């Protein structure tokens, strides 16, 4: 497993066969292993796009690995699926592993999918991020992050990065329902309420999406009756791909369960 | 093998978390019926790219993940803690597991503060001890 | 710093438990089928305060707890077995992870059997290899 | 975590900054993890002076840690508490877990609390011992001791202490009853048989509550109704502070569940 | 001591499995999800018994046996992994932990290199430094 | 625990006070853990002689240890014993603990025992090996096979040896059933179908039991009724004792619940 060191200024995989005297390896403090999130590379985040990345597979058993530091992450995602017949889908978390520590928006997908499968994995070779454990899998109704685990040695000038030496840790639970998961044909609904479903498409961002709750919510357009409200938005608000660390809604809607527009 | 980033995009400020192992807390935090709850037993930072080290770090874990994975399968070890400790035993093993030929390319030993001091040692002896032709 | 015991009392007398791990046990008790129950398996000793050890070893395992009680917290393996080995490994670490300059502050290297038998080489030189102004 | 080490015929603790060659680590044989109970300190052993050393906490998870050669103990204690609802308030002992293997009196206490928390924890930051497995919780019905780990190196003078170089062990369990268990107004009573308690103090030692046993079943106090007898002790006993390890009754009772005196 | 076979027989051809860590699979197969299930994940050999190395395992392992049980009754450990880490570092530690008193029974340092180069040292100065009473 | 090296061109067990520096280790790697089957040191395969070295023992927990690489083997089991009231004998494979991944044949027993204890052992002080763990004990209906491990050091001449540097595994599970399991007294009877049962001896080699599963079958013998048809064999087929690594039948059956013969 390769391991990075700090050379000419420069990080690199150090080799095997010839490192050399002048490296310098005091205590074990000086080994890390840190937790970068897939987001930081720039993989699009939402539920949708994020879901194609896993699959179901039977006959791979599962390994948990264990890491020091992670990322403060944007988006994690917490998935509850049942088969269509009433049956868990995903296997309950085992003792000691906790949902990811820093999400600023949590998809917490609930629904349904045929889920042909034993276990869920990651189709990329990546890891579900959780408390300081990664694991090859997805456990139930566990809040976890994509992403991928680095070990280096840092030199003793540097001994300290990520050890030691505050604006606030700030989340938000975002609500969701799904048919077909994990699939090619699965349909995705926000939830608002209830009953008060927002039909669903990729380039939806989390803070519009509460935004969009702020309206719904806001100007009274949460259903009234005790039947399922399916709202949709109209194609006509536009973005042209950003990445969420390089850097407002005047719309109303028209009725027609009751699966109206905006 | 130097790294670069080839991935669509590079984030190149690392917030982090993490947990201080220190050994000095306020004077009661450290008692686990007192501590804090799972939620707030962390630290945080933020680095910076200087010298590159964020996109470095992140193409390097990206690298990694094959070498790693292949090796969680070879085990039956269900959660895999010891590859650091390990690591360092390897560290230690490739310079010291053998004997160190002092000079030769592959030992970490420095005589040079020794061989200064047996060339002042001779110097001495070259107005004394050569010092018997000439007596009282 | 020193151990000073600053309980209300010291039993300066411990008596133990622990493991044989011998390797020569009777003849058939190693098997685990005709072995020991669980409850047997012991050895047992009794040790006095001779250097005051007992009571300083008292004072330690509380002045400890803290610090071990807070890495624990840090780590997410449920039963944690590795401290000792660590701690061997930090032992080498410390001592040998890095350019041994033979004579520094910080190296273990002992020469002073090498510097006799090279002082013991030149003074048969002086009688022999100087002696080119004699002939014959 | 600090490590012991023998200097000038006197224990410390080792200084990581400055450790010098003299010091010699020949094998992992020469590194001991060491369980010391708390007794030898001087706390009282009583079982309500110990209870109130433990208290229910939620949010914090259990942890572990091995040890290699742990004290002959005087006092250890066995928990099943149940919530007056009848559930279950200590988690069952997880595979691996054994009582601790040298004790000379467990107190075996049976009764209620309100547990306001998942877990039992030590309030005074030290561990419950068990079978070379210190843990920082209780678990149900499983015999532990308070005390603490310490580590060290042994010179190879000394290598062989604790590990190579027998009058024999003897145990006794004491039955107990309590109710209110974990708060500051709790009541125990010492169970002598089934419907014989007696109403308990925390001068009472051990030696003096089995002769007390011995009292009440040989001179005939033992109920022969099928009524709960709660018996009493006169104030009249005394004993005037002093540890165990340092270096017998002529009374009788008069009647009045059944809260009788003596 | 040496191992000798006495076992009723000795199959002196060992066909063995294990896994791969390689690092370098054709392309995908690293990816758990696309990955070989449990059954395939294996690599297999054979070895003869070449310098009797066969019959001297088995012998081994029966040998070893009684020492590991023993081992494994002492410690609270379910799975037992660290046995082979831990025999790595008490080989450093048997070599390494404590002061190397170069040319000692038991110090790995082998100066050899070095002496020649302080021999060829003081070879120069007989013909300069010497060279004190014969001018211009 | 003793550690193989290779000197003077022959393993030996290495000693300890006086290991030299010649010897040389470079990495971790050059230490293997090595799972060695018994049948290699020609301990009998069979059924019955194998299960005598088997007993049930209470008060000893099991221990498992890991090892890297195994031998391929002849001979596995595969228990799945019941008390004879309904109740289970074996313990449920733990998480993680997978049958030998090489074995010819598997000897999947059913049947029922006297089960006089917690856990199933072995006398002779050997392992059950599972996939690269080794235990003390057998687990319910999982394929082990009986075993030793050793530890060496490669010298790295020779370091990839096991490591790195094929015409195929072909498997056969083989039926049977048994009484008074782990007794001095035990029957037990070799399946060729539901009701066709062949009574077992010791002498009978797994490529004869699958000749006679293939004569049986060809030869039309199977109970055409719905009764238990318990075949015998006559005593009259010899072999006069060849390990199986060293280096055909032409009878009929008379019949006579239907304890017939051949
Ligand atoms: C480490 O970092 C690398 C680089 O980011 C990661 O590389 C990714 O690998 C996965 C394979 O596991 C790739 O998934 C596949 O992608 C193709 C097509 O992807 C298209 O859309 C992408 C999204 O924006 C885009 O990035 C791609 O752009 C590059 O790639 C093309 C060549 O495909 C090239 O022409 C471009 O100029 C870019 O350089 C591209 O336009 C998709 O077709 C695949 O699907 C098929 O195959 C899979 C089996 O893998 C199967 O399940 C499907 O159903 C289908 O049959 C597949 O999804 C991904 O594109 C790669 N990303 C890049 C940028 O190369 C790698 O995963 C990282 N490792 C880890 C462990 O994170
Ligand atoms: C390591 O070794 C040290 C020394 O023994 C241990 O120190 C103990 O720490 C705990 C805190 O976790 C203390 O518990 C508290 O004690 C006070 C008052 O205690 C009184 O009664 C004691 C019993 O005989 C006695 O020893 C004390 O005597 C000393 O202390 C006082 C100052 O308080 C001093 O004036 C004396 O001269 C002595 O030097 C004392 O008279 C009690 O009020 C506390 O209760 C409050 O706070 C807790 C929160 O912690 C809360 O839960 C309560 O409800 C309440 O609000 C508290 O129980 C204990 O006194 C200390 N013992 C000593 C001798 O100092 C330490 O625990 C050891 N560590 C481990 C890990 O074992
Ligand atoms: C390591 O390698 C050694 C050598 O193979 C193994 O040694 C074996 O140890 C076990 C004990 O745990 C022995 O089991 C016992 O055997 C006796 C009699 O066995 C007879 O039948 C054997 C099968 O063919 C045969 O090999 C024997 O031949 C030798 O031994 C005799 C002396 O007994 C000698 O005279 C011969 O010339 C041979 O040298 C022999 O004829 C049996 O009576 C025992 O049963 C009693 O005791 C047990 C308690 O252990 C009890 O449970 C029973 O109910 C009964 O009361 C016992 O079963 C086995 O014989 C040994 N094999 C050899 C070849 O010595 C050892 O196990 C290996 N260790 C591991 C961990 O694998
Ligand atoms: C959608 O927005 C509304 C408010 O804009 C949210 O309901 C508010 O929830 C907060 C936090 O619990 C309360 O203090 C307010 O009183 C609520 N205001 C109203 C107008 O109901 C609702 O929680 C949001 N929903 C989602 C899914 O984010
Ligand atoms: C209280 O004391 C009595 C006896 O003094 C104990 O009952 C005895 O128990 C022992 C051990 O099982 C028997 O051999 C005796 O026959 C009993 N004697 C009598 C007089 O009953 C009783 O077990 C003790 N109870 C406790 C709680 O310690
Ligand atoms: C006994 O032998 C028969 C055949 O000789 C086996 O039944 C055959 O099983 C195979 C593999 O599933 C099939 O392709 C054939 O059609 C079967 N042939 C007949 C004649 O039934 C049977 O499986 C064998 N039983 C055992 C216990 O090994
Ligand atoms: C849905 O309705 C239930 C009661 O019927 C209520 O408890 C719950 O809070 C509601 N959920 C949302 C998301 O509005
Ligand atoms: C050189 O070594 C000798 C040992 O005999 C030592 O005492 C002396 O101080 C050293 N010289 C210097 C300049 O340090
Ligand atoms: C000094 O070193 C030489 C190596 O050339 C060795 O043979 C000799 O025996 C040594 N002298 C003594 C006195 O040990
Ligand atoms: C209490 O009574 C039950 C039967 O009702 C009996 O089995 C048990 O041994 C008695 N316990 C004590 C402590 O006397
Ligand atoms: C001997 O040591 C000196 C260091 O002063 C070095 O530069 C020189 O090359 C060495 N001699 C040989 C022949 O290698
Ligand atoms: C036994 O009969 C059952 C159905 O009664 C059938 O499913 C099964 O395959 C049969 N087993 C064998 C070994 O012939």
């Amino acid at each position: 497993i390769p391991l990075g060191v700090i050379h000419n200024s420069a990080l690199q995989v150090s080799d095997v066969d010839k490192l050399v005297c002048r490296d310098k390896l005091s205590s074990t403090n000086q080994l890390r292993s840190v937790g970068l999130n897939l987001e930081g590379n720039g993989v699009a985040t939402d539920v949708p796009s994020a879901t194609k990345r896993w699959g179901f597979r039977s006959g791979v058993p599962p390994k948990v690995v264990n890491y020091e530091a992670g990322e403060w992450a944007e988006n994690c995602y917490n998935l509850e699926i049942k088969k269509p017949d009433g049956s868990e889908c995903l296997p309950a978390a085992p003792d000691g592993i906790r949902g990811f520590p820093r999400c600023r928006y949590v998809h917490k997908v609930s629904g349904t999918g045929p889920c042909a499968g034993d276990f869920a994995f990651h189709k990329e070779g990546a890891f579900f991020l959780y408390d300081r454990l990664a694991s090859t899998v997805i456990y139930r109704g566990t809040t976890f992050a994509e992403g991928v685990v680095a070990f280096l040695i840092l030199p003793q000038a540097k001994k300290d990065f990520f050890s030691s030496h505050s604006s606030g840790y700030y989340s938000t639970t975002i609500r969701y329902q799904a048919t077909g998961f994990g699939t090619n044909e699965t349909e995705y609904l926000f939830e608002v309420d209830n009953l008060t479903y927002v039909q669903l498409e990729s380039r939806f961002t989390p803070q519009f999406l509460l935004q969009l709750n702020e309206t719904i919510y806001t100007s009274g357009k949460r259903s009234n009756t005790t039947g399922k409200l399916i709202w949709k938005v109209n194609p006509e608000i536009d973005t042209t791909e950003w990445a969420f660390w390089e850097t407002r809604s005047e719309e109303l809607s028209f009725t027609v369960x009751x699966x109206x527009x905006x | 093998e130097a790294i670069v980033n080839a991935q669509p995009k590079c984030n190149p400020n690392l917030h982090y978390w993490t947990t201080q192992d220190e050994g000095a807390a306020i004077g009661l935090a450290w008692i686990p019926y007192f501590g804090p709850a799972a939620e707030g037993i962390y630290i945080e930072g933020l680095m910076h790219n200087q010298d590159g080290l964020i996109c470095g770090l992140r193409q390097l874990a990206n690298e990694t993940t094959q070498a790693l994975q292949l090796f969680l399968r070879a085990t039956p070890e269900l959660r895999t803690f010891s590859i650091l400790n390990r690591k360092a035993i390897d560290f230690l093993l490739q310079r010291w597991g053998g004997t160190c030929h002092i000079l030769g390319p592959d030992c970490c030993i420095e005589p040079h503060d020794l061989t200064k001091n047996i060339t002042d040692k001779i110097d001495q002896i070259i107005h004394d001890f050569v010092d018997k032709t000439l007596p009282d």
